[PDB]
Protein backbone atom coordinates (compact mmCIF):
# COMPACT_ATOMS: atom_id res chain seq x y z
CA UNK A 1 0.00 0.00 0.00
CA UNK A 2 2.82 2.40 0.66
CA UNK A 3 3.84 3.42 -2.97
CA UNK A 4 2.54 3.08 -7.08
CA UNK A 5 -1.30 2.80 -6.02
CA UNK A 6 -3.95 4.33 -7.89
CA UNK A 7 -1.64 7.30 -9.03
CA UNK A 8 0.76 4.88 -10.93
CA UNK A 9 1.22 5.67 -14.61
CA UNK A 10 -0.44 3.16 -17.07
CA UNK A 11 2.84 2.23 -18.17
CA UNK A 12 3.73 0.46 -15.27
CA UNK A 13 0.89 -1.67 -15.45
CA UNK A 14 2.92 -3.94 -17.81
CA UNK A 15 4.89 -5.42 -15.27
CA UNK A 16 1.85 -6.08 -12.90
CA UNK A 17 0.06 -7.73 -15.44
CA UNK A 18 2.72 -10.38 -16.47
CA UNK A 19 2.89 -11.95 -12.85
CA UNK A 20 -1.25 -12.53 -13.26
CA UNK A 21 -1.19 -13.80 -16.81
CA UNK A 22 1.73 -16.19 -16.35
CA UNK A 23 -0.13 -17.30 -13.32
CA UNK A 24 -3.39 -18.20 -15.83
CA UNK A 25 -1.51 -20.07 -18.24
CA UNK A 26 -1.01 -23.09 -16.05
CA UNK A 27 -2.89 -26.22 -15.79
CA UNK A 28 -6.36 -26.05 -14.44
CA UNK A 29 -6.49 -22.42 -15.25
CA UNK A 30 -7.78 -22.51 -18.71
CA UNK A 31 -11.86 -22.17 -18.01
CA UNK A 32 -10.89 -18.68 -16.43
CA UNK A 33 -8.32 -17.62 -18.63
CA UNK A 34 -10.72 -18.53 -21.68
CA UNK A 35 -13.53 -16.26 -20.45
CA UNK A 36 -11.25 -13.42 -19.52
CA UNK A 37 -9.57 -13.46 -22.85
CA UNK A 38 -12.66 -14.20 -25.21
CA UNK A 39 -14.52 -10.61 -23.01
CA UNK A 40 -11.88 -8.43 -22.72
CA UNK A 41 -13.65 -5.45 -24.71
CA UNK A 42 -16.23 -5.76 -21.66
CA UNK A 43 -14.48 -6.54 -18.70
CA UNK A 44 -10.68 -5.04 -18.92
CA UNK A 45 -7.70 -6.16 -17.50
CA UNK A 46 -7.62 -3.15 -15.30
CA UNK A 47 -10.91 -3.68 -13.76
CA UNK A 48 -10.24 -7.59 -13.32
CA UNK A 49 -6.68 -7.03 -11.57
CA UNK A 50 -8.33 -4.24 -9.52
CA UNK A 51 -11.45 -7.16 -8.29
CA UNK B 1 -5.06 -21.92 -3.61
CA UNK B 2 -1.82 -24.19 -5.90
CA UNK B 3 0.90 -23.13 -4.02
CA UNK B 4 2.83 -24.58 -7.23
CA UNK B 5 2.38 -21.44 -9.16
CA UNK B 6 3.15 -18.39 -6.24
CA UNK B 7 6.69 -20.77 -6.69
CA UNK B 8 7.19 -19.88 -9.95
CA UNK B 9 5.65 -16.46 -9.54
CA UNK B 10 7.90 -15.41 -7.05
CA UNK B 11 11.12 -17.46 -9.00
CA UNK B 12 10.53 -15.11 -11.73
CA UNK B 13 9.90 -11.73 -10.53
CA UNK B 14 13.17 -12.78 -8.38
CA UNK B 15 15.01 -13.47 -11.90
CA UNK B 16 13.45 -10.44 -13.38
CA UNK B 17 14.98 -8.26 -10.13
CA UNK B 18 18.40 -9.84 -10.82
CA UNK B 19 18.46 -9.50 -14.29
CA UNK B 20 17.78 -5.43 -13.89
CA UNK B 21 20.71 -5.30 -11.12
CA UNK B 22 23.06 -6.31 -13.21
CA UNK B 23 23.39 -3.84 -16.44
CA UNK B 24 26.38 -1.48 -15.86
CA UNK B 25 26.51 2.01 -17.84
CA UNK B 26 30.11 2.54 -19.24
CA UNK B 27 30.76 4.60 -22.36
CA UNK B 28 34.37 4.87 -23.54
CA UNK B 29 34.32 7.43 -26.01
CA UNK B 30 36.82 9.88 -28.10
CA UNK B 31 37.69 12.94 -27.50
CA UNK B 32 36.63 15.97 -30.43
CA UNK B 33 40.77 17.29 -30.13
CA UNK B 34 41.97 16.67 -33.57
CA UNK B 35 45.82 15.82 -33.82
CA UNK B 36 47.79 18.48 -35.97
CA UNK B 37 50.68 17.92 -38.19
CA UNK B 38 53.77 19.73 -38.95
CA UNK B 39 53.61 22.51 -41.78
CA UNK B 40 55.82 25.18 -43.63
CA UNK B 41 55.06 28.62 -44.96
CA UNK B 42 55.86 28.83 -48.72
CA UNK B 43 57.28 31.46 -50.49
CA UNK B 44 55.41 34.47 -52.56
CA UNK B 45 57.20 35.38 -56.05
CA UNK B 46 59.20 38.56 -55.62
CA UNK B 47 61.02 40.83 -57.95
CA UNK B 48 64.45 42.89 -56.73
CA UNK B 49 65.89 45.46 -58.73
CA UNK B 50 69.02 48.06 -57.89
Amino acid sequence: PTRYGTSESIDKFKIAWENVESVLNMEGNDFVKTIMYAYEDNFPKKDFYMM
Amino acid sequence: PNDEATIKALDNVIKQIEALSVIVNRSEKADDAQILGPNTYKQLLEHLFS
